[PDB]
């Protein structure tokens, strides 16, 4: 167990890190439609 | 960032910032300061100010000087460069020995241990004092308290502690005085050197120091309780050790916290005491509890102002505590010195599967003829002791016989009494304590038990008082 | 509103210190017997 | 490792949504005033941006006061607070047998997430008038002066108050243990399913009490909430109210069970305190003018419904710690008159060496014959008037002698019955056992033996009687009276078994 | 001593009078003015019959990515930066 | 108008000024008002500064210009004090002249650290039989002296201030202890009486008296134990010994929450502000005893407390009696009783004690604390002997009698020893219990006029040398057998 504990608790830190540098990519324009889409979706449903 | 200081009431200091506001518990650095002054943040008044409780004396302070945010709480060193180091609140020496030389800081405003991370297991400690081993065995890793007013004995029970248990227990150890007297604080520092506990030449010291002495202004009594347990905290967690922390008093820290938080908004609840005691007091004392990762034996003086143990304060530390060992001033004042209370005094390890029946039935022979001593009392008062029964007679004698066996000449009371230290190994505390309960000494004379060790001590003074007759 | 066991001791007041001079006089005065008796014992042991 | 934690991640809910929102203005001492919010229900968890939680307890007409659920060293003065819709609520059912939950209804046991279905208020009103029913079942709480002294039934509120060390817990912990040989066995009328409400106390305390109970093998039907001593303020004003709702699920499923709350003089701290900081006003000791209305809308969750809404139940057992006594003190007089009896514990007899320490001449139950056996009926009566004749005349016990014969004969019939009372820890004895003793004891089968032998004989009888007879005790247990054959045959075998010790 | 106080309120109970509801767009980085004009014209879809929009943007790179916007009350998040903590939070 | 350095005053109301301003004054910095007055910047408030005024304020109105003095609250210290009464700020008020000092020092200054202070080891000697014998008092040591209305406090006060010209006319200079007396909340005619007693026994040659009398507003009243024990910390640091008596203190507290209450700070218990522990701990931990590295110095600190009804279990004498190292419980029944000083053994403590004691005294003094114990245990018998018990009554009356003494007549230490000797070796137990105070004050005139030289012998040596013990028992029993 206290392996796998100890495997597990590092493996999230080490990958969210890694996340953590690579949203400094250049996907600006997806996540900006994906959200003006979101935009529309809850205007819709907000009334 | 940098803010300005705007007010100046007391010891509270409201800052106003432009920059963003520092968290609370940050620590603030007035600057200009011949010393330096730290100031903690503890409220978010609005309108973009704070308000902080400082850890040294407000003179000089000037409506607008700048304040620096160091950006994290009060950080001290730690490691086993902190040892035989006299510390100050924020952890710089008071020693005139130079910097503490370290590669680890804590910040001493961390959380407690989890429930998933406690450790379950208890076994005795043998403190060589025959009250507290036979009435109330003290838990190895367990949180004790001595309760007790002014001038019972605690400072010179815990003295007692540290002598045996200090050098007698291998892993470190950490003495954290919070707002407690200075001469006291040289004493010990003093008595430590010599016993050479801490050395000034080389790196063998085990205890390190911590002094909030009740001249320090109220912020800086009520944080030094955590630096020395951060301190302590360490030698358990990154160590990997068995640490004894002693603190003394602990009732300071409570006191200190009710002096400012009136200037802080707050109305007042119960005795004047603050609103927040019973949390302020949870989260302190949640992280002296032994883990599954290392071992505190936790020893704290608790006052109790005016021997009232129905205080707030006292009565609310009842619940931190396995092992509770009440003094009192009834007792210390017939010369039983310790002056313990043998039936206020308990212990979560006085089960007979953690002690075995040998002891727990000898404890609870000599309280249940306590109590019955007691019972008697009231009538000797109108009878007198001539009219009573003749089985009662019987169990007043082994009463007081009893009271006075529980006394003891501890080492650092070689000055009081002028007696010579003695130890008592458990086992023949139970022995002696057996054989005055079945009657195999109820011939010899009361004052042959007053202040001796083993009982053997006390059939060779029942000798010596019989010549001299 | 009630009372407690061992309190005329507690209270200080006039019995609760003629009770200690009372079961002083007796353990005072037993003490004295005692070590008359256990010099006695000892002394006949001398033979 | 991996293989697993991508089910980690798409086990997730990344929908985002349209809600509402405030901003704190101020912070300290654990009380955020939001300023905003302005659709925020009375008593609504809202939640900070760092993470915490919140309840948002006092709407002012320009901010609301809202007290977070930790430690606020995580917000600041700007801060967003997004509310949620919610009151506050925690999960239920039956997956929580055996668990340790915190006041929210979060494992804090480690040992999995609870994999409950179905969540439930806290703030619920009690039953009213109507679906109650009288308290008619009692509740063997296996220790011998609470079951025949002071009786406990089913639906019943009964006050466990005493000072400091007197074995509060004890009791209550030996009532837990207790119920194991009905849960064990097969009807489902008599399961109890127990619950432990820790407040205030320290995670050591709790945790060897769940090592207690484990041992015991006591945790397949006990739930543990436990707001211990560093939990912020709203957590232990809060789990008393977790424990009854979670109690509420069995009492009104059909089930009884049974809730301990320890201390409740630790919630109404903690809520002095919560009230202090947002400044409403004070009282006497400090406590706000609710310190009543928030125990009582509590303890009277306690029911015993009828067979028209299922026919469950919900006991309980709140511990009050008494500062030396003073009874008259606030809470111990908010809570005693709140309840329905009180079981006085008193140091005095603790030390003497009445274990448990119980104090008869206070203890009273407002139930009384009702919630006793038919079997334990018999024996009790007698018992309690022996008793109490004892009681009025034990001052005299320091001369016995000098004195009539009639009470020398009450006195040796009082000690018998105060030494019977003793009880070990952890030891609790079914009814028909505490029936058996306590028929030796009251009958005269021991008035001719020494006071200091009483509890060998004790000890000896039960195992001499539940090696031998455990017909005998079957006949007495499964109709709970003592028909005239019974009764000879316990006369026997205590004569018989006397005469041979 | 507080009139600025006073106008400043005033001026907020003047706004909501003709109608112009405030908001925010916070985001990842530097944005373009096409952006916004799309901005607007699915913000405005929020709006009352009648209402009008005062957008005050703010270019915030300490968040991640994605956007965080404000309208009136009314606050939705959806920012990289709170995906990837809400992320963390539910598979640890 | 300069509100950098000259505020202007908003309210003045009973003592207490807002002053509109003042943007560069320090916390706790003195102000000059423009009438002569001075007062001291308490509360920075962000608009208005809360300034305490060291007077009354009948002259102050609204529109005066307060201007600051650029330094923290200071008083003038030195030898040039001695023999002066000066007032709480440090103004001569017996009519002497000017005070002329060569030094200030500062009032809320830091008391000395862990390292400084060494252990106690001298005695203080208090000339009172009851104090060196049994509850003796060393110097650096704190020995609060806590009791009712008129129990003889400062009867114990002046008793050591006065004995204290035996060593303050000698050659040494390691024995001499300089003397300062705060005088909180007395009368003017107490304090000029006090003065005038002082006078005749020439003790004010080595005296000051720091006086802040009722009439003097809050402030001063305040304000004189800081200023006191800033006037002995002069000493201590410069390596000579000193000694101050805080008179009472109890009166400090009052005036301090008057100074609070006023300010509008809110109150704690009894109505006292949160602080009043941290008032009078600043102020008694200063109390030191300096190693050889620091001078040597010392300062030995009395403070003297009222308690109202024996109330030990009162706020502030709990405040004061956790702070002290030791007590001496005068009480009122045992005043009455006939014990004069009404000290109560048996409950007066010195937690330093014995290691201050003199050897000479303490081989005596040992001895006589298990006597006078044993027979407090077994003093309640007037409601009733056997032989023990019997000499056990006898010899503690004897001691008891012995304890009794004078008023303001303090007697050397030698002179001491020789009493308790005398009484402790038995050579009393026949005299009726009535004579042993003609006894007492004539072995006293014998042996002060005859054997000089046994007295200057233990005196000199210290302790009881054989010899000496051998002349000693020679002279106490010529002289019962001449008695
Ligand atoms: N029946 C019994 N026999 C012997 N000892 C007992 C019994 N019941 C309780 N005790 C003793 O009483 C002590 C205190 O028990 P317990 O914790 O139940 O009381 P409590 O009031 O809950 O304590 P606290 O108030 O500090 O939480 C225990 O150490 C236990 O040994
Ligand atoms: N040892 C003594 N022998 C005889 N009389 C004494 C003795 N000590 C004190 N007295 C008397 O007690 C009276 C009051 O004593 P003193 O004023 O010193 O005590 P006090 O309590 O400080 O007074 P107050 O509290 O009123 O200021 C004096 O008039 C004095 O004569
Ligand atoms: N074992 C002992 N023997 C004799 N006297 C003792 C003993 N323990 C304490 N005392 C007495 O108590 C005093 C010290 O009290 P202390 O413990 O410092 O007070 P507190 O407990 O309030 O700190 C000493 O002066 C001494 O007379
Ligand atoms: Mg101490
Ligand atoms: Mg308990
Ligand atoms: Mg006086």
């Amino acid at each position: 167990n206290m392996m796998r504990q100890k495997e597990q608790e590092h493996m999230i830190n080490w990958v969210e890190k890694r996340v953590v540098q690579s949203i400094s990519a250049q996907q600006e324009k997806e996540t900006i439609a994906k959200c003006i889409a979101d935009l529309k979706l809850l205007s819709k449903k907000a009334q | 960032t940098t803010g300005r200081i705007v007010a100046v009431i007391g010891a509270v200091v409201d800052v106003q910032f432009d920059e963003g506001l520092p968290p609370i518990l940050n620590a603030l650095e007035v600057q200009g300061r011949e010393t330096r002054l730290v100031l903690e943040v503890a409220q978010h008044l609005g309108e973009s100010t704070v308000r902080t409780i400082a850890m040294d004396g407000t003179e000089g302070l000037v409506r607008g000087q700048k304040v620096l945010d160091s950006g994290a709480p009060i950080r001290i060193p730690v490691g086993p460069e902190t040892l035989g180091r006299i510390m100050n609140v924020i952890g710089e020496p008071i020693d005139e020995r130079g910097p503490i030389k370290t590669k680890q800081f804590a910040a001493i405003h961390a959380e407690a241990p989890e429930f998933v991370e406690m450790s379950v297991e208890q076994e005795i400690l043998v403190t060589g004092i025959k009250v507290v081993d036979l009435l109330a065995p003290y838990a190895k890793g367990g949180k004790i308290g001595l309760f007790g007013g002014a001038g019972v004995g605690k400072t010179v029970l815990i003295m007692e502690l540290i002598n045996n248990v200090a050098k007698a227990h291998g892993g470190y150890s950490v003495f954290a005085g919070v707002g407690e007297r200075t001469r006291e604080g040289n004493d010990l520092y003093h008595e430590m050197i010599e016993s050479g506990v801490i050395n000034l030449k080389d790196a063998t010291s085990k205890v390190a120091l911590v002094y909030g002495q009740m001249n320090e202004p109220p912020g800086a009594r009520a944080r030094v309780a955590l630096t020395g347990l951060t301190v302590a905290e360490y030698f358990r967690d990154q160590e990997g050790q068995d640490v004894l922390l002693f603190i003394d008093n602990i009732f300071r820290f409570t006191q200190a916290g009710s002096e400012v938080s009136a200037l802080l908004g707050r109305i007042p609840s119960a005795v004047g005491y603050q609103p927040t005691l019973a949390t302020d007091m949870g989260t302190m004392q949640e992280r002296i509890t032994t883990t599954k990762k290392g071992s505190i034996t936790s020893v704290q003086a608790i006052y109790v102002p005016a021997d009232d143990l129905t205080d707030p304060a006292p009565a609310t530390t009842f619940a931190h505590l396995d092992a509770t060992t009440v003094l009192s001033r009834a007792i210390a004042e017939l010369g039983i010195y310790p002056a313990v209370d043998p039936l206020d005094s308990t212990s979560r390890i006085m089960d007979p599967n953690i002690v075995g029946s040998e002891h727990y039935d000898v404890a609870r022979g000599v309280q249940k003829i306590l109590q019955d001593y007691k019972s008697l009392q009231d009538i000797i008062a109108i009878l007198g002791m001539d009219e009573l029964s003749e089985e009662d007679k019987l169990t007043v004698s082994r009463a007081r016989k009893i009271q006075r066996f529980l006394s003891q000449p501890f080492q650092v009371a070689e000055v009081f009494t002028g007696h010579l230290g003695k130890l008592v190994p458990l086992k023949e505390t139970i022995k002696g304590f057996q054989q005055i309960l079945a009657g195999e000494y109820d011939h010899l004379p009361e004052q042959a038990f007053y202040m001796v060790g083993p009982i053997e001590e006390a059939v060779a003074k029942a000798d010596k008082l019989a010549e001299e007759h | 509103v009630r009372s407690s066991a061992g309190a005329v001791r507690d209270a200080g007041g006039a019995f609760g210190k003629r009770e200690q001079a009372e079961e002083e006089r007796y353990f005072r005065a037993r003490a004295k017997e005692q070590l008359a008796a256990l010099k006695k014992h000892h002394e006949n042991e001398i033979s | 490792v991996s293989s697993i934690l991508e089910e980690r991640i798409l086990g997730a809910d990344t929908s985002v949504d349209l809600e509402e929102t405030g901003r704190v203005l101020s912070i300290g001492d654990g009380i955020a005033r939001v300023h905003g919010l302005r659709n925020v229900q009375a008593e609504e968890m809202v939640e900070f941006s760092s993470g915490l939680k919140g309840m948002s307890l006092n709407l002012e007409p320009d901010n609301v006061g809202v007290v977070v659920f930790g430690n606020d060293k995580l917000i600041k003065e700007g801060d967003i607070v997004k509310r949620t819709g919610a009151i506050v609520d925690v999960p239920v059912g039956e997956e929580l047998l055996g668990r340790v939950v915190d006041a929210l209804g979060n494992a804090i046991d480690g040992k999995g997430p609870i994999g409950s279905k179905a969540r439930r208020r806290v703030g619920l009103k009690a039953p009213g008038i109507i679906p109650r029913i009288s308290v008619r079942e009692p509740m063997q709480t296996g220790i011998k002066a609470v079951d025949s002294l002071v009786p406990i039934g089913r639906g019943q509120r009964e006050l466990i108050i005493g000072d400091r060390q007197t074995g509060k817990t004890s009791i209550a912990i030996d009532t837990i243990i207790n119920q194991k040989r009905f849960n064990d066995g097969t009807d489902e009328k008599k399961k109890l399913y127990c619950i432990y409400v820790a407040i205030g106390q320290k995670r050591s305390t709790v945790a060897q009490l769940v090592k207690r109970l484990t041992d015991a093998d006591a945790m397949k039907y006990t739930i543990v909430v436990s707001a211990t001593a560093s939990d912020a303020a709203p957590l232990q004003y809060l789990a008393p109210y977790s424990g009854c709702s979670m109690g509420e699920y069995f009492r009104d499923n059909g089930k009884h069970a049974l809730i301990i709350y320890d201390d409740l003089s630790k919630q109404a701290v903690a809520y002095r305190q919560m009230s202090l900081l947002l400044r409403r006003p004070p009282g006497r000791e400090a406590y706000p003018g609710d310190v009543f209305y928030l125990h009582s809308r509590l303890l009277e969750r306690a029911a015993k419904m009828n067979d028209a809404f299922g026919g469950g139940s919900l006991t309980a057992l709140p511990v009050i710690e008494t500062q030396a006594g003073d009874v008259s003190a606030y809470i111990p007089t908010n809570v005693i008159s709140i309840t329905d009896g009180q079981i006085f514990l008193e140091t005095e007899l603790f030390y003497k060496g009445i274990r448990p320490a119980i104090n008869v001449g206070l203890s009273v139950s407002r139930v009384g014959s009702a919630a006793q056996t038919r079997a334990m009926k018999q024996v009790a009566g007698t018992m309690k008037l022996e008793l109490a004749q004892y009681r009025e005349v034990a001052a005299f016990a320091q001369f016995g002698s000098d004195l009539d014969a009639a009470t020398q004969q009450l006195l040796s019939r009082g000690v018998r019955l105060t030494e019977l009372l003793k009880q070990g820890q952890y030891s609790p004895m079914a009814i028909e056992e505490q029936v058996a003793v306590i028929y030796a004891g009251v009958r005269g089968y021991l008035d001719k033996l020494e006071p200091s032998k009483i509890t060998k004989f004790e000890n000896a009888f039960l195992s001499h009687v539940i090696s031998q007879h455990q017909a005998l005790l079957g006949k007495i247990r499964t109709d709970g009276k003592i028909s005239e054959e019974s009764d000879a045959k316990l006369k026997e075998i205590v004569t018989n078994f006397l005469a041979g010790f | 001593t507080n009139t600025p106080a006073v106008i400043s309120a005033f001026s907020t109970m003047m706004s909501v009078h003709r109608g112009e509801v405030p908001c925010t767009v916070t985001t990842a980085s530097a944005l373009d003015e096409a952006t916004l004009t799309e901005l607007k014209t699915v913000l405005k879809s929020f709006l009352s019959k009648g209402q009008v929009l005062k957008l005050e943007v703010k270019i915030d790179p300490s968040i991640m990515g994605g956007m965080i916007v404000r309208i009136g009350e009314k606050y939705v998040d959806m920012s990289a930066k709170t995906k990837i903590q809400k992320l963390s939070r539910a598979m640890r």
